RNA sequence: UCCCCCGUGCCCAUAGCGGCGUGGAACCACCCGUUCCCAUUCCGAACACGGAAGUGAAACGCGCCAGCGCCGAUGGUACUGGGCGGGCGACCGCCUGGGAGAGUAGGUCGGUGCGGGGG
RNA sequence: UCCUAAAAGGUAACGGAGGCGCCCAAAGGUCCCCUCAGGCGGGACGGAAAUCCGCCGGAGAGCGCAAGGGUAGAAGGGGGCCUGACUGCGAGGCCUGCAAGCCGAGCAGGGGCGAAAGCCGGGCCUAGUGAACCGGUGGUCCCGUGUGGAAGGGCCAUCGA
RNA sequence: CGCGGGGUGGAGCAGCCUGGUAGCUCGUCGGGCUCAUAACCCGAAGGUCGUCGGUUCAAAUCCGGCCCCCGCAACCA
RNA sequence: CGCGGGGUGGAGCAGCCUGGUAGCUCGUCGGGCUCAUAACCCGAAGGUCGUCGGUUCAAAUCCGGCCCCCGCAACCA
RNA sequence: CGGAUUGGGGUCUGCAACCCGACCCCAUGAAGCCGGAAUCGCUAGUAAUCGCGGAUCAGCCAUGCCGCGGUGAAUACGUU
């Protein structure tokens, strides 16, 4: 069920690979060609609190500052396994509002 | 609604499906 | 069966195909004129 | 039998695969030169074999006609052999076993194996079992 | 509506006894009855759609659910069906939706079948699982009889989670389906 | 006796081979179906043609399960 | 530096099938429920949301096993650019450079890059 | 289309085999979802084969039609919205005696689907076709025989093999 | 060796182009009128569609090969 | 293409003028009558009258378009 | 309605009721919705209809036969 992470491949830069388990998300900014990942706005593994929605929102902001700490901007998302939703969709509303 | 098993042998059930009027010709207490 | 998509309000056309008896009586698909731009296109 | 059709002539390069060794049977026999076996050829020396030794023994045939045979009815030139008439044939190279014989003595599959070989268009060879196997 | 008589018989009593009998590590070693499926291979009313209505609400009845139907593939000229047009009336159904259908069955339907002697006790697959054929629908509870414009029956399925059906045979046993043995 | 057919040859395979220089977007292989794959900038037309999409020279490479790519390592 | 787990890429079966054992403290799964976001051609099966309690059963991670799958030489032969000889032929042999498929000996229950949590 | 065709391309014979002169407003674009054939077991009518459940089952199914190549990390099955089955172009090539055939990034206009990245100039692809001339219908910066119109012609579009 | 047409209940014909259902006449079998048989009347049964293979969901019907019947044709030397 | 005239019972046609009207022949079944088919006599079922829209109180009828078969000549680079 | 068929249990004759009796009771409950071409009977106390008896003979496969009475029609223009 990797197709979407395989379209998103062959379109260029920055993958987005929010993952996400049962009370959980993370995010790599990784750039393949080379296999190698620098934000990683993690959550659970970061420290933030417990409500994952909330806690979306956050973590992607988190990604947020430390990506212009580089200079990025190339959106791809790795909208993963996951459908474009909850967890997933507030982890990228956040990771675009910074 | 709360289903009513009315059957000539006692064994008065209740359960779960539209309308409780449930008679039941001889139920599994016979 | 051939067909040419004209142009709504005025009278332009296109490169076209209906199919007659299978179920395309109707046709109103939309087109893009050089006279201004993208607009309605009956059958005709 | 089913295959398709009718199939191109080929050569006959050297005995390569033309060739094998005794898997069942007592004695065999090999063919020394390469040509086309007809199904009759076969079957003449099989039937051959039998009718020497009476309520005999087994005899194996390891070779199989199965290329088909074009040929013209006496004319010239437009589309190629209705072909079939001899029917079909088979391929066997310098060091291919044909037949193998088992259950009988030595001096009834030499002298059967040896009338079959007169039925074959070819020179031909009659092995014990020498021991060579695998 | 999370609770109800056969919803705990399974728990407290049926879910105990089979430790005694196998006696497992985990409780997820503890064999599950988690999924029960109808079904109407009607080919009857595969050609006029009203035939095909009444047998699908009347379904709906006795699960209590919103049946599904199932289209063809393959085409059968020897009972002229092509490419998916027809029918078979299916559906799926679990959790407290299926407790209490199956209470309303081991309890109301086998009873009222027409010299019923138990469930054949060989219609487990060799896993852990067992289906059933019945005619006359009617032999269940809401169903009346001046509602039945025809006997079209049907058949069913229920699932395990467990391994091999001697638990399974164990398993429904308890749980008060009455087997011919 | 009708067999005196066939179709006009149709010219196809690799045009461009492993270590040859590129212009933009010029052919590479013409193909069948899918012999080989697209790669970095390098796309395909309906025909399953592969091109350039950049200067540069091209290379091969062979993914095992995954497939036979190609595409154009540019420089400038 | 090291080890465990998590997300990701790479070589693309020596990584796989099956068998046996193993871990839930963190992680991951399952589990609780379906008010709300959203969802089933029917079913919260799936996807989706809130969330402790229970669990390592299933899934998965790890590891041991070769029975199957997969890899697999060496030697040798077939064939063969280039050179030469022989039989009416169907064909065959020599020199120089190249040289398999099969089968054999044997190998395998993988290896590794980046990032993150955990001692 | 495949073989002959001798591992580049090409390559003949009244050599071996088979198709084409279409079709689809969904069989098209996109977004989301989904994965077969077949074998064993269990199932009321069914019955070798409808539909149902289980397990095994990497592609032997499917892809409108011949065959081949490709292909489930979709090209296959379902759905929602839709109409790029665009207009103005077109770097650069394949192929080729000529004429023709073919693939095509990206630019402008203006639009579809999508969260976005992005995709769309028909259909998994390779057949489904016909130079020129003569004429028909729609249009339109153009020409209009002393001038103004008109007749007619040109240009664009499409039609009759 | 060529080209064209055809093989369907016991007999002779239809159906096939444009695939779902095999029809018509005589004959056959049962019954009736007659003293009886024919005629006539009433009712019924009967066909692997030449054979092998394919395309299709499905073949008498479409496509390919073999077998048998009929029609034409086989010239210049 | 433009010209002309029709789609009426299981078959056609009369009815279409100049709107107020479905009947004809055979056929199906039943009854009468015959040695008997049949002729014949009585009675009954089987027509959005190709289709939709409009005039009118009222249509098969007058009118528009459409769907189809028939016919007319005339054109084909 | 109609009572065939089948199961089960039983009585009686007669040495004996498998083949093969008759009857009783329960249950089972068939085809049949008025019958093709064709064809029989009857002219008044007749047909139709409804029972009763007798010969035979242990019993009876009698719905048969011979006889008895009860209720009691229709219609004959005509002799082609
Ligand atoms: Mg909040
Ligand atoms: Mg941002
Ligand atoms: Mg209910
Ligand atoms: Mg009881
Ligand atoms: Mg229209
Ligand atoms: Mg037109
Ligand atoms: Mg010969
Ligand atoms: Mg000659
Ligand atoms: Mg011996
Ligand atoms: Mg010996
Ligand atoms: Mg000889
Ligand atoms: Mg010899
Ligand atoms: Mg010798
Ligand atoms: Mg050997
Ligand atoms: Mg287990
Ligand atoms: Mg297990
Ligand atoms: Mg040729
Ligand atoms: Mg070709
Ligand atoms: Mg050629
Ligand atoms: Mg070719
Ligand atoms: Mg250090
Ligand atoms: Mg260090
Ligand atoms: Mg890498
Ligand atoms: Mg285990
Ligand atoms: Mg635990
Ligand atoms: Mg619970
Ligand atoms: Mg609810
Ligand atoms: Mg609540
Ligand atoms: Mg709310
Ligand atoms: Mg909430
Ligand atoms: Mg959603
Ligand atoms: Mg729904
Ligand atoms: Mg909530
Ligand atoms: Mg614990
Ligand atoms: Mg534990
Ligand atoms: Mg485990
Ligand atoms: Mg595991
Ligand atoms: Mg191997
Ligand atoms: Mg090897
Ligand atoms: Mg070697
Ligand atoms: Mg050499
Ligand atoms: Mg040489
Ligand atoms: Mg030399
Ligand atoms: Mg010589
Ligand atoms: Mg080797
Ligand atoms: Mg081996
Ligand atoms: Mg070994
Ligand atoms: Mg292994
Ligand atoms: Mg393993
Ligand atoms: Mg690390
Ligand atoms: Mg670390
Ligand atoms: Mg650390
Ligand atoms: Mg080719
Ligand atoms: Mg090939
Ligand atoms: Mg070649
Ligand atoms: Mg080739
Ligand atoms: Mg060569
Ligand atoms: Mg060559
Ligand atoms: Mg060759
Ligand atoms: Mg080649
Ligand atoms: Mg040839
Ligand atoms: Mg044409
Ligand atoms: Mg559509
Ligand atoms: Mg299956
Ligand atoms: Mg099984
Ligand atoms: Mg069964
Ligand atoms: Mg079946
Ligand atoms: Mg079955
Ligand atoms: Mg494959
Ligand atoms: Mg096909
Ligand atoms: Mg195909
Ligand atoms: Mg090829
Ligand atoms: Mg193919
Ligand atoms: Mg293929
Ligand atoms: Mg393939
Ligand atoms: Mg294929
Ligand atoms: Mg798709
Ligand atoms: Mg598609
Ligand atoms: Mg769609
Ligand atoms: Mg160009
Ligand atoms: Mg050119
Ligand atoms: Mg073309
Ligand atoms: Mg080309
Ligand atoms: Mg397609
Ligand atoms: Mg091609
Ligand atoms: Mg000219
Ligand atoms: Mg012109
Ligand atoms: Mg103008
Ligand atoms: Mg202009
Ligand atoms: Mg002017
Ligand atoms: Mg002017
Ligand atoms: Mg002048
Ligand atoms: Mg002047
Ligand atoms: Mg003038
Ligand atoms: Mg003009
Ligand atoms: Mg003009
Ligand atoms: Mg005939
Ligand atoms: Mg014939
Ligand atoms: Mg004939
Ligand atoms: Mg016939
Ligand atoms: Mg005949
Ligand atoms: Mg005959
Ligand atoms: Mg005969
Ligand atoms: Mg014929
Ligand atoms: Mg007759
Ligand atoms: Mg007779
Ligand atoms: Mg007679
Ligand atoms: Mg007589
Ligand atoms: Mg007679
Ligand atoms: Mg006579
Ligand atoms: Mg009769
Ligand atoms: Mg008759
Ligand atoms: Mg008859
Ligand atoms: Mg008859
Ligand atoms: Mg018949
Ligand atoms: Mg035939
Ligand atoms: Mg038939
Ligand atoms: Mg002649
Ligand atoms: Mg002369
Ligand atoms: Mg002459
Ligand atoms: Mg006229
Ligand atoms: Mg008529
Ligand atoms: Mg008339
Ligand atoms: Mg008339
Ligand atoms: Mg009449
Ligand atoms: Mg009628
Ligand atoms: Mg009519
Ligand atoms: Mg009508
Ligand atoms: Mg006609
Ligand atoms: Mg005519
Ligand atoms: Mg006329
Ligand atoms: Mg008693
Ligand atoms: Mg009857
Ligand atoms: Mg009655
Ligand atoms: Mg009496
Ligand atoms: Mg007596
Ligand atoms: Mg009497």
């Amino acid at each position: 069920k990797f197709r979407v992470r395989n379209r998103i491949k062959r379109t260029g830069r920055l993958r987005l690979s929010v993952f996400r388990s049962l009370k959980h998300i993370y995010a790599q900014i990784i750039d393949d060609e080379k296999g190698v990942t620098l934000v990683s706005a993690s959550s659970l593994a970061l420290k933030l609190k417990g409500n994952k929605t909330e806690v979306a929102r956050q973590v992607g902001r988190a990604l947020a500052e430390k990506a212009l700490a580089l200079g990025i901007k190339q959106v791809a998302f790795d909208r993963g396994p996951y459908k474009y939703h909850g967890r997933v969709k507030a982890l990228a509303e956040g990771a675009r509002e910074g | 609604v709360p289903a009513r098993i009315i059957c000539g042998c006692g064994n008065v059930i209740e359960t779960y499906s539209t309308k409780p009027e449930i008679y039941v010709e001889v139920c599994s207490k016979c | 069966l051939l067909l040419e998509c004209t142009e709504c309000k005025r009278r332009n056309y296109a490169t076209e195909k209906n199919k007659r008896n299978t179920p395309n009586k109707l046709e109103l698909r939309k087109y893009c004129p050089w006279c201004r731009k993208h607009t309605v296109h009956r059958e005709v | 039998r089913m295959k398709y059709r009718k199939q191109q002539r080929g050569r006959l390069k050297g005995a390569t695969k033309g060739g094998d060794y005794v898997a069942f049977g007592d004695f065999g026999l090999v063919a020394l030169e390469p040509a086309w076996i007809t199904a009759q050829q076969i079957e003449a020396a099989r039937v051959a074999m039998v009718r020497h030794f009476r309520r005999g023994g087994k005899i194996f045939i390891r070779i199989f006609p199965d290329k088909p045979y074009t040929k013209k009815p006496l004319e010239v030139r437009m589309g190629k052999g209705k072909g079939n008439v001899e029917g079909y044939v088979a391929v066997v190279k310098p060091g291919r076993v044909m037949f193998e014989v088992a259950g009988v003595t030595e001096e009834q599959a030499m002298e059967a194996l040896r009338i079959a070989g007169h039925k074959l268009p070819i020179k031909t060879k009659i092995v014990r079992r020498d021991a060579y196997d695998e | 509506p999370l609770d109800l008589a056969l919803k705990r018989k399974y728990y407290e009593e049926v879910r105990p006894e089979l430790i005694r009998r196998f006696g497992y590590q985990n409780v997820w070693e503890v064999p599950r009855l988690e999924k029960v499926v109808i079904n109407q291979g009607l080919g009857e009313a595969k050609e006029d759609a009203r035939i095909l209505e009444k047998a699908a609400q009347e379904l709906a009845l006795i699960t209590g659910q919103k049946p599904a139907v199932t289209r063809a593939k393959k085409s059968i000229s020897n009972f002229k069906l092509r490419k998916g047009m027809p029918i078979g009336l299916r559906v799926t159904l679990r959790r407290d939706r299926m407790w209490i259908f199956l209470e309303k069955l081991l309890n109301v339907a086998l009873p009222r079948i027409r010299d019923f002697r138990g469930l054949n006790p060989n219609s487990f697959d060799g896993r852990g699982n067992y289906n059933l054929g019945l005619r006359e629908q009617l032999i269940f509870p809401e169903i009346t009889y001046d509602m039945v414009d025809a006997l079209r029956g049907m058949d069913i399925a229920v699932v395990t989670t467990a391994e091999t059906d001697e638990e399974a045979r164990a398993l429904l046993e308890l749980l008060g389906f009455p087997f011919r043995k | 006796t009708k067999n005196g057919r066939d179709s006009q040859a149709k010219r196809l395979g690799v045009k461009r081979y492993e270590g040859q220089v590129v212009r933009a977007g010029n052919i590479l292989v013409r193909q069948r179906g899918t012999r080989f794959k697209p790669g970095k900038n390098v796309g395909m037309g309906r025909d399953f043609t592969l091109f350039a999409l950049v200067d540069g020279v091209v290379e091969f490479q062979d993914r095992g399960r995954l497939g036979r790519y190609v595409h154009v390592r540019p420089l400038a």
